């Protein structure tokens, strides 16, 4: 994966120089339709932007250099390269929607402003998200 | 010598490790089954009896 | 200090009341009442608690976060009153607003039974029909409701009774005189503040909490109980 | 003006509803991987609809 | 380039079948428990072209009230319900949920995958975006109605002491969910 | 013969994850500054962080990173494919960050004793919004952490389960990150 | 030990040892939800107990005195001694309002108790040949509990509970035509009346709960006698019963769920309020509150009184009053629960007897009439409390009047559909895994490209690998690897290390010869099964 972990520093290069720019602009220059000083949420935002790019190219990087050459990585490979297991993936399962649902009754509740109501939706998401992560190892039953 | 689980693959010491952070032998999840067991198998091994059920008519 | 007092009041009133109540305080068609003859009470409440200024037209003004400090309230009161007088605010004998004080007739640094046995007795006639038994709120017509009596202070108490704020009754002090009036303030406070000695009050709704509370998560709990004790084979 | 042409946009879903409706249970049945003919990407080298696991073969 | 053995008893593998053709009982319980990609796309496309009408109509609701100067049948409050659902509607429960299930349709079938990488994680972003959906719309059924100060919600005329209906809330967690 | 290396798959979407959690606390810092710009400019802010205690602050961050380093030993263990090293040290984790989450409820039960409310300033709005939401990602990292024992627990231990340990370290990491950067903005710069 | 004595009486003065034998031997099938009507028997029995407690502090006086006790936020009011001596159990006795409270959280557990297990019976079929007077006792049953509650809650003499004596005795006049004299024979008088509590008294303590102890004893000797039915499965047969003995096994599990209910009663009892009946004050008819709504098992009544348009007639000198329909429409609905085994005969063409329940999924018709009569129900309650509703949600009272009104009609027709098409889908979904077996979730990709996912057959398999199809038996397929034991854990030990090896290795030895001795010994049954039908 090595033209995908390297295009990231193209917009890390790009948002970090427009954040210096924004940042000593907006403190030192003046036009009259404005007022004079940091402006922080802007200098926050592309500092941090900047930080998302370069950790996603930081790591997809640092993984890069000790992945093999895949044959999806390679210009001539055959569709025989693949063959084995691709890995496992979930058929079906009921916790997605539970989840929303968990979801759904939290948000209600911070509407509403309700203390049983977000008690019992944080409860609820707990539980499906951990109903979710437990699906395909839950024990066969023992009777 | 230090402990390993029943359940985890064998593997060339050379070659370092099942699975690390950055990098795993498949291309998707691992399999809960393991994946150094092969299906599938034979019926009679899975230990499904299937019922005869008869309802009276 | 009178005048000066009525033309912060003034100033205030003029860039934040003006649109819906006119310039002489005498109403907009479709938009807000005449607010001459309200007092300084309807004043203090409406601002106090946050009714005012209202800010779309619905089924009722809800009690929301206050615009202005309760001197700029008593500012704006000020000026208010001087477009025709009306009832005005409870202040006790030094001459501050009066709050604890209100607190039963025969307050003296803590609430009296006799009070609220009394209160009770009153608030259960005239006011429980719609604010429910110990003052958790009620529903009327179209989508209007009678508040929870939570977030309201004695003074407020006092002012919503006589000024009849939106769908609510009147109740003059020859209605309801001062004392049984603090009284009705005294039993607010008593069951506002005082805890159920039987555990958690599951918002003393009645019913409908417990039903709620048993009939779905107390039985849920001893269906889990069952689960873990049989099989689901 | 613009409120005339405005409804007149609104009824421009009429024909795309009954058309999905429709298609979707009578309309004419694809026998070709491509019924474009000249499709590009990969999904035009599978079925119409593809199976579960979108290729039975790749090229 | 290596060529293959004209294998024998060879025959093309057997074309699945088109819509249409379903008995009853096939989608329900697939629909509420289903991780695959593609029928959860097409749950994505048909669901923001829902929207995409409930917005519409709010919209012209807005038209047929600009269609001369007085107000005829909505007033002010309601006027401003209307565009900023219609706002919000259309950019968050139309745009980007038809734009992701465009994408989980298409894009394995484009790559060559077989299903997406975390097939739950796919099936609760459609339902969550849902439910987002419901409760932004659920401000309608209030008395005071939905929210009204612009999809854009501009500050201070969002605080609670400037918007204090409970529709205001619902229209944050809507986006939130969403 | 051998199979060939490729990433992680549960990795990248984990680390994918994180940079996306890393831009929710970017909008916080955010308002932290804004606030802390409008409150400089009449010498209000420094009046309202001499209620601060930061002995208290850098001790509980001293037990956030002594919790991080102790998943990343439990990590180790996984990878070697050892339940009861890597069971072991993630309970050690959860003791650490119960204790973190205590320490954090006590400062806020201390300067909410003596000042400090959501109400009383905009500093404290801007402290507790910031602090309140990072406690809340803390917690759900603890809640992870055990939810990981209860899977080793009733599932053998296959590499399956070791790659969820891993990304659950990864998460741990994350929090400890938005600690040392909040602890640094908003106790020592102040 | 002395047994040998005591036994040896015991038996010689009553023949005893073959019947005892008969009894510890019988055995019970141990699916989960066969143990819910316990549940309704415990909070029964606890039911009991703490009734009996309060009688020993409750005057049921109607007669008015000035309050002098413990509450002092009511001293100098005048009550009746009925609110009188309930507000002294609660602050004068030690624990007294722990008993109270425990009291009312076993009512309301002790109804829906009953409610789930009769759902459990309606959803499974066990109603059928020859269980329905089980049935019939059954609703019998619910009917009595209900009005026990109501009974119950219209003792105390509060503000709260005598506007519910007030709206019965209003129902009650209105009937035609014999409501006046019905209402002046139930009440002795005018409402309220000088024996009004006292006969409510002594149906609430002897009378109804007679017919509930004697009804409850009836039911599960006639369970006990007609043994338990059982679901479909490996070697269950319509002649048979699979499960668990009495002795030791299905009594420590008895006990041991006893408890367990017992001491969530118990702390239900400390944790929450239930009915602070002090906040309410006395009875006075020109007094009213807003919530005031009945206890949860009655709320449908009180919705039903809502929803009802106001359809009177006027004919010449008389009038029946609006709320005679809701008494109709009411008691349709008691009529057809108890009538509804006999109609499903009649619609089904079945009369044959049936011991192997049913899945609710391969039922759809009854599954998707329950579900439908639950919204039905649901809305009918939450119509009856929706005041609080509006006033905590912040809907229109008469919008949800109106909600209530419509929605008893579209609700049901949209529950009926799809639960209807959700039933056909779980049942194709079993047939999916009989036809071609669990999807394992490991995809594989071919060499000519294709991608596959394994799957695992459950039975035997053709030549070119797809599998034999299995009959649908009625019981339920496993539809994960998980399931059949392919995520079950390898090693052996506690939390911190493992044991040792000499242990570890002979364990998971006996634990696979166990396994295999189970399925032979569940396959061998089912084959003398196949073979007894020949
Ligand atoms: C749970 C409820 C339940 O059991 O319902 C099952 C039942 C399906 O019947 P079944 O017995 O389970 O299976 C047999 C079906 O015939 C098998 O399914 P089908 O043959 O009906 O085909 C699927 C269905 C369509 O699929 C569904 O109805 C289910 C998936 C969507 C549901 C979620 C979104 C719904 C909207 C939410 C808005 C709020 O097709 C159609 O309805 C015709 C085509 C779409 C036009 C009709 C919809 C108009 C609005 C959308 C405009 C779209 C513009 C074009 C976009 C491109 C389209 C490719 O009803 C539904 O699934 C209703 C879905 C909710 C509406
Ligand atoms: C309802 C009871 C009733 O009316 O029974 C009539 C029934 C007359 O039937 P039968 O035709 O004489 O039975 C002759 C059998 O061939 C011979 O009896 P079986 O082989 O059918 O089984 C009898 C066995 C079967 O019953 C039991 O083992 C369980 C106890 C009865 C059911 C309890 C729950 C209902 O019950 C007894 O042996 C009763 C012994 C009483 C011991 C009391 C010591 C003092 O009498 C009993 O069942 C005896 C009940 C004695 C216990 C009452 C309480 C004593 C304390
Ligand atoms: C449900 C319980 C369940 O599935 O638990 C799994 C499991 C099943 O037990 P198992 O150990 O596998 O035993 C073998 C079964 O016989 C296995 O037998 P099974 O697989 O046949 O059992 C599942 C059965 C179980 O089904 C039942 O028993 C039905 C009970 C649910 C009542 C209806 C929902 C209430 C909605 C009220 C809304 C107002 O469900 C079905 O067969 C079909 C689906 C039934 C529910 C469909 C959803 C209702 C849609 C209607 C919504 C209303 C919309 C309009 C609203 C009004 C508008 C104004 O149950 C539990 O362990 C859960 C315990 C509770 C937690
Ligand atoms: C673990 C404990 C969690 C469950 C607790 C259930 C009890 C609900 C409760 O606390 O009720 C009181 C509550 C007051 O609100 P509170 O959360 O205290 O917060 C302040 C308000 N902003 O009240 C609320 O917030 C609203 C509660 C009202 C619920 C609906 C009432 C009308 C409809 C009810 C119909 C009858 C019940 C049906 C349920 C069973 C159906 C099978
Ligand atoms: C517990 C589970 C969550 C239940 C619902 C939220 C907790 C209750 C709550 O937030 O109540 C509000 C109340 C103070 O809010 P209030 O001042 O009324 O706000 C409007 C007027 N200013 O809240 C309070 O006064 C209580 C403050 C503590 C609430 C617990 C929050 C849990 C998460 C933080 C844990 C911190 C470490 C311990
Ligand atoms: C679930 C999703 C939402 C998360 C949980 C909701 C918020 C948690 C509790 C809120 C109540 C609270 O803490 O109120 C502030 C509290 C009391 O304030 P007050 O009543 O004014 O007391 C003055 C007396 N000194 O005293 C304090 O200020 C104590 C410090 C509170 C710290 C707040 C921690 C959480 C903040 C971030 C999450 C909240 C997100 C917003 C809600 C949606
Ligand atoms: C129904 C007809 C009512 C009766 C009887 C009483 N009140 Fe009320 N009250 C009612 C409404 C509809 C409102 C809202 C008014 C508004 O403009 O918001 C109120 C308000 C109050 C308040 C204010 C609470 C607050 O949020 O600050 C109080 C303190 C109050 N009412 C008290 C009260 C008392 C003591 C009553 C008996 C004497 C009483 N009200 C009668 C509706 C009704
Ligand atoms: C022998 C059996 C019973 C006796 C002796 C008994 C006794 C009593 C007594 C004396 C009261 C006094 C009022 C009070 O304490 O407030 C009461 C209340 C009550 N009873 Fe019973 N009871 C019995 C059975 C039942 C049953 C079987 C039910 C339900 C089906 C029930 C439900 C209630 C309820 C709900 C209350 C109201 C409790 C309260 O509001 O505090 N009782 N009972
Ligand atoms: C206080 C009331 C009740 C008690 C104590 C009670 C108790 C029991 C018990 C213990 C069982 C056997 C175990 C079990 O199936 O859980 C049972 C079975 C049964 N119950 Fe109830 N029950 C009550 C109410 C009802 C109701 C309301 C109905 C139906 C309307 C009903 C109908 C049945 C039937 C038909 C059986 C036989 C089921 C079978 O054999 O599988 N009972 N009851
Ligand atoms: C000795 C007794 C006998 C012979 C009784 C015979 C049966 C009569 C009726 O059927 C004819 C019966 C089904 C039922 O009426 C629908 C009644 C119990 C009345 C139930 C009832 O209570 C309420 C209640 O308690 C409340 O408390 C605060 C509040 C209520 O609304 C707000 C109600 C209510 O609205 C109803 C209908
Ligand atoms: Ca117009």
């Amino acid at each position: 994966m090595k033209s995908s972990a390297k295009l990231m520093y193209g917009p890390t290069v790009f948002m970090a120089a427009m954040a210096v720019i924004y940042i000593f602009a907006t403190m030192h220059v003046s036009d009259g339709g404005s007022v004079k000083g940091v402006e922080w949420v802007g200098s926050v935002a592309l500092v941090l932007s900047a930080g998302l790019t370069l950790m996603l190219g930081v790591y997809l990087h640092f993984t890069e250099v000790r992945v093999d050459v895949l044959p999806e990585d390679w210009e001539e490979a055959e569709v025989a390269d693949k063959a084995g297991t691709l890995g496992f993936f979930s058929p079906s399962s009921i916790w997605p929607a539970a989840m929303s649902g968990a979801v759904g009754f939290l948000a209600f509740g911070v509407v509403y402003f309700h203390y049983w109501m977000i008690a019992v939706g944080l409860m609820l998401l707990i539980f499906t998200i951990t109903k979710l992560n437990l699906q395909y190892g839950v024990p066969k039953e023992k009777h | 010598k230090h402990f390993v689980d029943p359940a985890w693959p064998e593997h060339n010491p050379a070659d370092g490790h099942v699975v690390t952070e950055l990098i795993s032998k498949v291309a998707g999840a691992s399999s809960p089954w393991g994946d150094d067991k092969e299906f599938p198998v034979s019926a009679e091994e899975t230990g499904y009896v299937h019922p005869y059920t008869r309802i009276n008519r | 200090d009178d005048q000066a007092l009525i033309s912060e009041g003034k100033d205030l009133y003029d860039v934040a009341c003006i649109t819906c109540h006119g310039v002489n305080l005498q109403g907009v068609e479709d938009r807000g009442p005449s607010l001459v003859g309200v007092g300084e009470g309807a004043v203090y409440f409406q601002v106090h608690s946050g009714r005012m200024p209202i800010l779309r037209n619905e089924a009722q003004a809800e009690r929301k976060a206050p615009r202005y400090t309760e001197a700029q309230t008593l500012a704006i009161a000020a000026y208010v009153a001087a477009n025709g007088g009306g009832p005005g605010l409870v202040y006790n004998e030094d001459g501050t607003l009066a709050m604890e004080e209100l607190r039963g007739e025969n307050y003296d640094g803590q609430i009296t039974s006799a009070d609220v046995a009394r209160g009770g007795d009153l608030f259960r006639l005239n006011c429980a029909s719609c604010h429910n038994f110990t003052g958790r709120g009620g529903a009327l017509s179209s989508g209007k409701y009678a508040p929870n009596l939570d977030a309201a202070n004695e003074q407020e108490i006092y002012q919503a009774m006589l000024t009849g704020p939106q769908n609510m009754p009147k109740f003059s002090d020859r209605q309801l005189s001062a004392d049984e009036k603090k009284d009705i303030i005294a039993f607010i406070k008593s069951t506002k503040e005082t805890p159920s000695p039987g555990g958690y009050s599951l918002g003393s709704l009645g019913p409908v909490a417990e039903g709620l509370f048993m009939w779905v998560f107390g039985i849920l709990v001893l269906v889990a109980a069952a689960m873990w004790i049989g099989s689901r084979s | 003006i613009s409120t005339v042409f405005s409804f007149l946009l609104g009824l421009s879903v009429i024909p795309f509803i009954w058309n999905v409706f429709k298609s979707w249970r009578y309309g004419e049945l694809v026998t070709v991987d491509d019924p474009w003919g000249y499709g590009n990407s990969l999904e035009w080298a599978t079925s119409c609809p593809p199976p579960r696991h979108n290729f039975a073969s790749l090229p | 380039t290596a060529v293959a053995p004209r294998v024998d008893g060879h025959v093309a593998p057997q074309r699945p079948e088109p819509t249409g053709h379903a008995r009853k009982g096939s989608k329900a319980w697939l629909m509420m428990t289903t991780t695959d990609h593609k029928q959860l796309g097409i749950m994505y496309i048909i669901m923001s072209f829902s929207f995409f009408f409930l917005g519409g109509l709010m919209a012209l609701l807005i038209r047929a009230e600009l269609f001369t100067p007085g107000l005829q049948f909505l007033s002010n409050e309601q006027f401003n319900q209307l565009f900023t659902m219609h706002g919000t509607v259309m950019l968050l429960l139309y745009g980007t949920p038809i734009v992701w299930g465009f994408a989980n349709y298409v894009l394995p079938l484009q790559i060559g995958a077989p299903d997406v990488a975390f097939p739950r994680l796919n099936a609760f972003g459609f339902w969550i975006t849902t439910v987002g959906g419901v409760a932004m719309l659920t401000g309608f059924l209030t008395p005071g109605g939905a929210a009204d100060f612009g999809w854009t919600m501009y500050s201070p005329l969002s605080d609670a002491i400037h918007s204090p209906g409970l529709g205001s809330d619902m229209w944050i967690v809507g986006v939130g969910a969403t | 013969v051998a199979a060939l290396n490729r990433p992680n798959m549960v990795s990248v979407g984990t680390i994918v994850f994180l940079s996306q959690e890393l831009m929710f606390f970017a909008g916080l810092f955010a308002m932290y500054f804004v606030s802390r710009a409008n409150g400089l400019a009449n010498g209000s802010w420094g009046e309202q962080t001499d209620h601060l205690n930061v002995p208290y602050a850098l001790l509980i961050t001293v037990i956030l990173v002594s919790s991080s380093v102790t998943c990343q030993f439990g990590v180790f263990a996984a990878e070697r494919g050892d339940v009861y090293g890597l069971r072991k040290w993630f309970l050690v984790t959860i003791i650490l960050g119960s204790i973190f989450v205590i320490g954090q409820g006590y400062e806020y039960i201390t300067l909410v004793g003596h000042g400090l409310t959501i109400q009383s300033s905009v500093y404290g709005s801007a402290f507790f919004i910031t602090t309140g939401f990072h406690a809340l990602h803390v917690i759900a990292g603890v809640m992870a952490f055990v939810v990981v024992l209860m899977r080793i627990h009733k599932s053998k231990f296959t590499p399956a389960q070791a790659t969820a340990a891993m990304v659950v370290s990864y998460y741990w990491h994350f929090v400890d990150v938005v600690w040392i950067g909040l602890f640094i903005t908003i106790y020592f710069i102040q | 030990m002395s047994l040998a004595t005591v036994g040896n009486n015991l038996d010689s003065r009553y023949t005893m040892a073959s019947g005892i034998r008969r009894q510890i031997n019988k055995v019970f099938p141990t699916h989960w939800s066969f143990m819910l009507g316990e549940i309704a028997l415990y909070s029964f029995i606890v039911l009991l107990l703490t009734g009996v407690y309060l009688t020993l502090f409750f005057d049921p006086s109607i007669t008015k005195v000035i309050y002098d006790g413990g509450y002092l936020p009511l001293n100098g009011v005048e009550m009746s001694r009925a609110y009188a001596t309930a507000l002294d159990i609660s602050f004068e006795v030690r624990g007294g309002l722990f008993i109270r409270q425990m009291h009312h959280w076993a009512a309301l557990l002790f109804v829906v108790s009953m409610l789930v297990h009769m759902l459990r019976i309606f959803f499974t079929g066990a109603f059928r040949r020859p269980r329905e007077a089980n049935w019939i006792i059954g609703v019998v049953l619910i009917i009595l509990g209900m009005a026990e509650g109501f009974m119950g809650y219209s003792l105390p003499d509060d503000l709260l509970s005598g506007v519910g004596l007030r709206i019965m005795s209003a129902i009650i006049v209105g009937l035609p035509i014999i409501g006046t004299w019905m209402h002046w024979l139930i009440f002795g008088g005018d409402f309220p009346s000088d024996l009004m509590l006292d006969r409510f008294y002594i149906a609430h303590v002897l009378i109804i709960p007679a017919i509930l102890l004697g009804l409850i004893a009836a039911h599960l000797a006639l369970v006990w006698y007609q043994k338990h039915t059982q679901f479909p499965g490996a070697g269950r047969t319509e002649n048979n019963v699979i499960g668990i003995r009495i002795m030791p096994l299905f009594a420590v599990k008895a006990v041991a769920f006893g408890l367990i209910v017992f001491g969530f009663l118990a702390l239900l009892a400390g944790v929450t309020t239930i009915n602070a009946i002090w906040n309410l004050g006395p009875y006075n008819p020109s007094q009213v509150s807003a919530g005031s709504q009945p206890d949860v098992y009655m709320l449908w009544t009180d919705g039903a009184a809502r929803v009802m348009p106001a359809w009177e007639l006027y004919l010449g000198n008389y009038t029946i009053p609006a709320v005679f329909w809701v008494a109709v429409m009411l008691g349709i609905l008691v009529v057809l629960l108890v009538t509804y085994p006999f109609i499903e005969r009649k619609f089904t063409g079945d009369d044959a007897h049936h011991n192997l329940l049913q899945r609710p999924r391969d039922v759809p018709v009854r599954t998707s009439l329950g579900v439908m009569a639950l919204v039905f129900y649901i809305l009918l309650t939450v119509s009856g409390g929706n005041d609080v509703y509006a006033m905590q949600f912040h809907v229109s009272l008469n919008a949800m009047t109106w909600i209530g009104r419509i929605g008893l009609i579209v609700g049901p027709a949209i529950a009926y559909f799809i639960t209807y098409r959700l039933c056909i889908g779980l049942q194709r979904s079993d047939r999916e895994v009989l036809e071609h077996g669990i999807e394992t979730g490991i995809i594989k990709q071919m060499p000519n490209g294709a991608f596959i996912e394994v799957h695992q057959p459950l039975g035997p398999v053709d030549d070119h690998g797809h599998p034999i199809p299995l009959p649908y038996a009625g019981a339920a397929v496993p539809k994960q690897m998980n399931q059949l034991g392919y995520a079950e854990v390898e090693t052996r030990g506690g939390f911190f290390g493992p044991d040792p090896e000499d242990i570890r290795a002979k364990a998971k030895e006996i634990e696979h010869a166990n396994h295999i001795e189970e399925a032979n010994t569940l396959r061998a049954l089912n084959e003398a099964n196949i073979e007894r039908d020949k």
